[PDB]
């Protein structure tokens, strides 16, 4: 019965983590369809050349 | 690029380094991350370095710097009570720069001095520290401090009008400190353990190997020696630590007491740990750092004991470094270079006439841990060929509860004759004859037991049954010692001979009674025998009274016939 | 009793057979690994 | 940063990076795989190439395949909630429950926390097995191996201790960490069922590594287990008992890769580094700083080919405070537990016995039983040499004492003997010996306890 | 000509020369060092590079460091004035005296002089030890090993022979060459003091190699010693006795480098060339051309791990004319010298005994003592079986003879016994036996000598 | 698994068999898998490994064998098949050491995995005692099971 | 050494094995065949009614069992002495000599299977009929 | 074949001798070839083989020895020389085992080739029975021949 509790909390505690993640990913998935998205996209590609690699090029969706 | 270099490549455990043009072969080098390494390969365009730790903390381009040492070590006030590591540094400096020491002038301006001469005294820790002119320095004392208080860095004297001397000095651990002459083995290292001191003596400045399988009591012999041996200082290289043997000593020994004074044993000890997370390099250098510190204390005129837990693990760390350097593997994959090196280590042992007269010594006790009972390479084989003494803890002697578990048939010294005169002059005139007689007893028993294993014990004459009876009393009443008993935990020299004479006197009387047709069964149940059996538990000479008690009792057996 | 030493002697030599010769197919295999490499 | 495989030989994979080399010990992730495939950096080869060891099979890898550097080694999702869960060798759930919610994320090599104190092991751990508690007492902070061989019930003993162990009135909470390595699916299902049914699972973290799991995952298993133990002991102040079966199987995996790593083999085909890797595991035990908690180990060491001199079991002896050696010969005589009474020893034993701990006569009784049993065992040889009837009356008593020690002291009908119960049996069997033959018991104890 | 270091691994240093390669065995000198550092050429690697072995530590060497070729090895500064001096393994003074003033400079490998004649060893060498002179006679030109083990007084025996040996009325002068290998500083100081105090030094050349001296210097030691012996014997017509301790230690050094040389190891880890290097030393003995002089060897062979079957001691047996094998078991019974009377052989004894060498009755006395001692030792077993009183009167005499042999013949109170003294003791103890029981002594000898 | 067949095929033969065995137990059948023998399978595997230049160990066998052989025997067991129902695969493997040595490959590694060992004894056979199973050297960890 | 890898691996390739022994040859028994180490793997496929004779397997089994017991008893004689052997064991001891003298030994001579079974039954008569555990009563009545 | 001589020369010594022996039998002479001994020749050969890094076997001897030694003894025999006439080479080889063990090299391989063996017996010698040839342990497979 003690185990019967811990797991029922675990399922509940899980469901909450799995909903916090559901949202966090909904935010990024619908991120391109808003402003401040361009400033995000460039800043990512900046680090690609800014990091260890020497320069050449990069790619993305056609939008 | 003479004193420093930059990592060219790292992976596969070897760091290749550009520069370091003045580095010596086998010098410790330092990486910016704080790791140490050993210069193994000197090539025309790089130095190959063995890393004494994890190589992911090293990257290409990293700065590398010389240390200048096989050495160095600081040697002055502040060494006692101190806890260092493989390369001397608080468990970072070495000697306190702030601590003030009371310097007492022992030389006047105008005196002519030479390396090893004593110019001052410091009661840093009672012990009285002896300030000496560094080796290779002589001339006339042109200036000398008065009796006061000073820090290490301060100058206490000038020689030949300008070499400046302090209270400390530095020395390459890799180079054995100079001396006038290494005195031949003459003085026994009084252990206090009867079997050792009697049958397998260790000489002050002798090398005596401790060898046997895991869990036979090798370390324990060493620890008891430190708690009770006649060395003023102990240098413990508690190598081959694992699982928790590190924490086992970390907060434990700091509580162990000095039986002689009733103060912490660490107060006269220097610990040198060799854990598994440490690079093969550090553990390899640990015996050299220890021996150098050991040689440093003997230079003062102290008799120091160097206990090396163990060299089997040091040779495994060295084989790891060698294989990473791609040196050709031989027997058990060990590099060819090991035998000459190991020998060179044990050669630094000895009692010497230090620089500026005075005598000191470094006695080495090394633990032997073969891969598993095989007792071949590395450790045992090469070691037993160098060392003059070997105390064989015997697991079968241990299971039989015979302590110390030292096999009196397989052990040897080469120090028995070296220490016999100390015993004859200070303890007992018949020490050597007594131990030879007991050993012949044990030797005879061994031969008898081999035969009995074949033809059984029924045919045994009374004379042979008596020899087994007394041989058994030697094993149970003498060889076996109880480390857990408040009394028998230590057996003073005076007590060791007195117990020996009770046993040997019982032997003579036994053989004498048999020769006169006394039944052995009558002697076997002689009342004094049970008292002889508990003699190791008596802390008073009531023990030598047993000799007279033995004689009269045999007379009561000469009476009844 | 010279029965003991007798057949039991066969004992020690199948025992001894077994391995100064077996222990040797072996000092030599391991040679053989980086002896061959 | 990303790299490309340039070579693959079994578990060893070489990977070249154009920018930023990953440091030794970093976990790299192979791209393009159905299941996560980790490569642990082992060496820097030069020319921007590193040498790595795979944590799972390398079948299907191609030269040029991409790899990313994760920026760190592998780690433990540390939390008090580790208790009550069953995990893989890598700490992934096996119980159909959610992944651990970490309070801290700890490196697993032993570098994290620096938990150990420089104090000696002390105080009682009640295993509930008389042959341990009474005669070879397990102490908090000790490493006391079970020494066995193939076919013997070493795992039954390990599981029983896991169910039964406690620290009798301690102010500190008690926990078990049970790690199994290279076990069958059947054995894994059995261990799981046992922990769940008994309610032992409530105070235990269980790590199970299967025979077919990656060899690298097996190597990491004992490190996950020891890190969890050190966390619970140091950060939560618990007395933790770690049970590791089987160290010999761990060694078979570590040995398996040494060849792929390019080393010259040592004796018996083992890795040259056998003793300094094994030292990284046996060094991790003892009292923790604060002296509220401790880490104790019970490693299982099966003799390969029943040879206690094989380098693996032989090097393990030094890492222990108590050893229980099991023997096939004894098991074949129907004596269980099949403990060799003349090859089982207690080390740090003197630190956990006497007045105020067990009882004042404990050392004397232990010494006398050990001496009498050893003599009795040798006399079994003498009986074979001369015949039973030719043995002296005194020797016959010692011969009989060896049987009594085995029948009554070693053998327990599964049964939790208190140290008082164990000393009582010890004194009862000692009565078989002549009182005049009790050389190792002072007269004070004979009068008070005989 | 000058070269530059291209590689350094411990004692092995590779050196590249742009002009003139130094031949194998040449001594090269490293430039830029505080103390002289010699490199002995061992191999030509190809590409103008040679492989060398250092005579001192290589710490502080750098790639590119300069090296010069001295144009020669090491070599022997041969002169009659070698007598009375103590030298290192390389023939450098250890006695604070000036370097030898050579009459000739000889190569040391055995190629110089071609001194040996194709004649058999013959005539007596009086060691002054009864167990050699009487029963296992040393003959001029013979190789008679001392066969011992660790802990035994083999070096005491070697030193005693060095002090006492002579060639009783010979027209030729007698000399000793004493070479010690891998000895401690304490042992070196002892040997020096012994030669100086006794005046044995007057007729001896002594070479001492320390444990910490370069391994290559140890390898050269026996070659310096044998070359000096051959010079004195051939060019000065002397009977020379060469004492070499310990061959096993020589072998440990030669074995130590075989690995660094790239060879596949042979049995027990030894060099594959063990027997053909050792043959270069045991081949160097016998009568020299002219038959005025001779070279005799007494090599010490300690059993590693007391195993007489180890390849080193086992291959040495063939190089000897007399072998004296010492046994630990015998030493532990207090019998000294600890000679195994059933494993010591006149592999060449018969060539050094009889009329004109020792005395005509020597073989008969040796045979009778050996037979009586062997019977007496077996009877010690029979006494144990049946009891002393059940032994026959005849057997009791043989039992007693074994004690007499041990007490009076084996035991010497340190003391230089002539062969006449040793035969006298032999006849004195033989009187204990019934004259009717002297099966191995012809009646002619009984009447003349009993 | 004949001698003219590549080491590869004989190596894969136990895996093909065990898979077919697992297939029948899935139906709810109890199947017996009899492996003549694994000594020869380890020799075929050592041939493949040496040809691939993998480092030889004891008796020149590759390091990888013990984990593999164990993984094979682990696939044995009575299960609750997909969609309920019970089935099982029992394995009986033959052991043929190079010659009485009874070490590596076969025996050593196998006797460490298997729970049961039936020791045919040539001396029991010569004595005409059948089955020639040595009741002193055989063991079933399964007796209580 | 029959355990050397060469001879040991060859055993599996055979349907009949004839093992010769130096010890037996040194006792003057030729052919020097070890009757307790020579076997037939496919023997049962070539014997019985319509091939040799119906009692062939039973006779072969009984001779093998009696010879093996007789050879072990040679060891027991050495241990205890000839006179301490039981009457029953003495018969088995003697049977081993009879098997070697009469069945193994042939004075070069082509024995039919009928001749070989006849010698087998003749030597078997040395054993108590009550001790023929491996021969069914049907064969004893018909052939003994 | 002295000790200062290379293993090579002693190895070739039996071949140089046998060739000279075959040369004299070609004339129509009966020659005796006495080989002191082959134990030492096999030790010289093992030294050369180990230096060449050939894999050591039993007692560290190279695998190649048995076929070679046999090939040597095969050159013995009474022949009808080129151009008729009869001659012969009889070989008597000394056997010196490492020490009483009488195994490898020498004895073992030799006693398998040779048709005759004359066993000098140290116990027969001590007893003063000469020649000290053991009439129980010696054999000649030529008695009937
Ligand atoms: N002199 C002794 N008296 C009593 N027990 C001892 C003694 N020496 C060793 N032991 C027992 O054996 C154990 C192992 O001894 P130790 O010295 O640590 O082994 P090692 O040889 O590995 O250094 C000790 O912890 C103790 O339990």
């Amino acid at each position: 019965g003690e185990l019967l509790v811990a797991t029922a909390r675990t399922q509940a505690r899980g469901e909450v983590l799995e909903e916090v993640r559901r949202r966090v990913r909904e935010a990024l998935e619908a991120l391109p369809q808003k402003p401040e998205w361009p400033e995000v996209v460039r800043k990512l590609a900046l680090e690609a050349l800014e990091a260890l690699p020497g320069a050449k090029a990069l790619v993305a969706n056609p939008e | 690029m003479i004193q420093g270099v930059i990592q060219k490549i790292a992976g596969p455990a070897v760091i290749a380094k550009g520069m370091l043009g003045a580095r010596m072969y086998d010098i410790c080098k330092v990486g910016e991350e704080g790791l140490v390494g050993e210069i193994i390969r000197l090539d025309g365009d790089t130095a190959f370095v063995q890393v004494y730790e994890d190589t992911s903390g090293l990257k290409v381009g990293e700065p590398v710097v010389s240390t200048g040492l096989p050495l160095a070590v600081e040697l002055g006030p502040g060494m006692l009570n101190g806890i260092y590591d493989g390369i001397q540094r608080p468990l970072v400096h070495a000697l306190d720069r702030e601590k003030k020491w009371a310097w007492t002038p022992m030389v006047k301006p105008g005196d002519e001095v030479r390396g090893g001469m004593v110019l001052g005294t410091v009661p840093e820790f009672g012990f009285t520290h002896k300030i000496l002119v560094p080796p290779d320095v002589r001339g006339r004392v042109k200036e000398v401090k008065p009796a006061g208080e000073y820090t290490v860095e301060e100058p206490v004297v000038v020689l030949e009008d300008g070499t400046e001397l302090k209270m400390y000095h530095t020395w390459p651990v890799r180079r054995a400190r100079p001396v006038q002459r290494k005195l031949d083995p003459n003085t026994p290292f009084l252990t206090g353990m009867r079997i050792l001191d009697v049958l397998f003596p260790v000489a002050m400045g002798g090398t005596a190997a401790i060898p046997g399988p895991f869990g036979s009591g090798k370390t324990v012999t060493q620890q008891s020696l430190a708690k009770w041996s006649n060395a003023d200082v102990v240098v413990y290289v508690g190598c081959g630590e694992r699982g928790n043997e590190m924490t086992d000593v970390l907060v434990e020994f700091p509580e162990l007491t000095d039986p002689k004074t009733g103060g912490p044993l660490m107060h006269r000890t220097v610990l040198i740990a060799n854990t598994s997370n440490m690079p093969v390099a550090a553990r390899e250098a640990s015996i050299y750092v220890g021996v150098t510190i050991a040689e440093y204390f003997r230079d003062q005129g102290f008799s120091v004991a160097l206990m090396a837990d163990s060299t089997s693990r040091w040779a495994e760390a060295l084989r790891e470094i060698s294989s990473r350097l791609e040196e050709m593997p031989a027997e058990e994959g060990y590099p060819p270079y090991l035998a000459a090196r190991l020998a060179a280590f044990y050669e630094r042992a000895g009692k010497v006439i230090t620089l500026g007269g005075e005598e000191g010594a470094v006695t080495i006790v090394g633990a032997v841990s073969p891969p598993g009972g095989d007792m071949s390479e590395p450790v045992t084989q090469s070691t037993l060929r160098i060392v003059g003494a070997f105390w064989r803890l015997d697991a079968s002697l241990a299971f039989r509860r015979h302590f110390p578990a030292i096999n009196w048939n397989g052990s040897y010294s080469l120090f028995t004759s070296a220490l016999d005169p100390w015993y004859r002059e200070n303890v007992a005139e018949d020490y050597p004859e007594l131990r030879d007689a007991i050993s012949e007893l044990l030797q005879r028993e061994a031969g008898l037991q081999e035969i009995v294993q074949l033809v059984g014990p029924d045919a045994l004459q009374d004379a042979e049954r008596l020899v087994i009876e007394v041989g058994r009393i030697i094993r149970e009443d003498f060889l076996q010692q109880n480390a857990y008993h408040e009394v028998d935990a230590y057996c003073s020299m005076k007590k060791a001979y007195g117990i020996m004479k009770m046993i040997l006197a019982f032997y003579k009387e036994a053989e004498a009674a048999i020769k006169r047709g006394v039944s052995i069964d009558e002697i076997l149940q002689l009342p004094v025998l049970e008292r002889i059996g508990r003699a190791r538990y008596v802390s008073e000479e009531e023990f030598p009274a047993y000799f007279e008690e033995a004689m009269k009792e045999i007379q009561g057996a000469f009476k009844a016939l | 009793i010279p029965g003991i030493r007798a057949q039991i002697r066969f004992i020690q030599q199948v025992l001894e057979q077994r391995e100064r010769e077996d222990t040797f197919r072996l000092k030599r295999i391991k040679g053989k690994i980086e002896a061959r490499e | 940063e990303y790299t490309g495989i340039t070579y693959i030989s079994g578990p060893l994979l070489f990977v070249e990076n154009a920018k930023d080399l990953a440091y030794g010990a970093i976990v790299d992730i192979k791209d393009g795989t159905g299941r996560v495939r980790g490569g642990q950096v082992i060496e820097v080869s030069e020319e921007y190439a590193v040498i790595q060891v795979f944590e799972e099979t390398t079948g299907l890898d191609l030269a040029t395949t991409s790899v990313s550097l994760v920026e760190d080694v592998a780690r433990l999702g540390v939390s008090k909630e580790m208790l009550g869960r069953r995990f893989n060798g890598i700490g992934k759930p096996i119980d159909g429950l959610p992944p651990i919610t970490p309070e801290k994320r700890l490196p697993i090599t032993g570098l994290p926390l620096n938990p150990v104190a420089r104090r000696k092991p002390e105080q009682f751990i009640q295993t509930g097995i008389s042959t341990i508690d009474v005669m070879n007492t397990l102490v908090r902070g000790q490493k006391l191996p079970i020494f066995s061989g193939s076919g013997l019930p070493a795992n039954e003993i390990a599981a029983q201790i896991a169910r039964q162990a406690t620290v009798r009135p301690k102010e500190e909470p008690f926990a078990v960490v049970f790690a199994a390595m290279g076990i069958t699916q059947r054995e894994l299902s059995y261990f799981i069922q046992e922990f769940e049914r008994t309610g032992a699972l409530s105070r235990s973290v269980l790590f199970l590594n299967k025979a077919d799991d990656p060899t690298i995952e097996r190597i990491l298993t004992p490190r996950m287990a020891l890190t969890v133990a050190e966390y619970l002991a140091f950060e939560h102040d618990y007395h933790v008992l770690v049970i590791l079966t089987d160290m010999t199987n761990y060694c078979e995996a570590l040995r398996e890769i040494g060849a792929a790593r390019e080393e010259i083999p040592g004796r018996r085909g083992y890795p040259g580094y056998m003793y300094t890797d094994l030292a990284t595991i046996y060094e991790r035990a003892g009292v923790v700083e604060g002296k509220k908690g401790s880490v104790t180990q019970i490693p299982i060491l099966s003799m390969p080919d029943d040879d206690r001199t094989h380098p693996i079991p032989d090097l393990t002896g030094y890492i222990t405070e108590g050893q229980i050696q099991l023997s096939r010969e004894l098991h074949r005589k129907g004596i269980y537990p099949p403990i060799d009474p003349l090859p089982s020893l207690s080390r740090l034993m003197n630190n956990g016995v006497g007045k105020g701990k067990t009882r004042e006569d404990h050392k004397q009784v232990s010494d006398q039983l050990y001496s009498a049993y050893a003599n009795g065992v040798d006399i079994r040889k003498l009986v074979a040499i001369i015949g039973e009837d030719a043995l002296t009356e005194n020797d016959r008593r010692y011969l009989q004492f060896a049987d009594a020690f085995e029948r009554f002291f070693i053998n327990q009908g599964q049964q939790n003997r208190s140290i008082e119960e164990s000393l009582q049996i010890a004194w009862a069997l000692l009565s078989m010996l002549p009182q005049g033959e009790l050389k190792r018991i002072s007269k004070d104890h004979i009068g008070k306890y005989y």
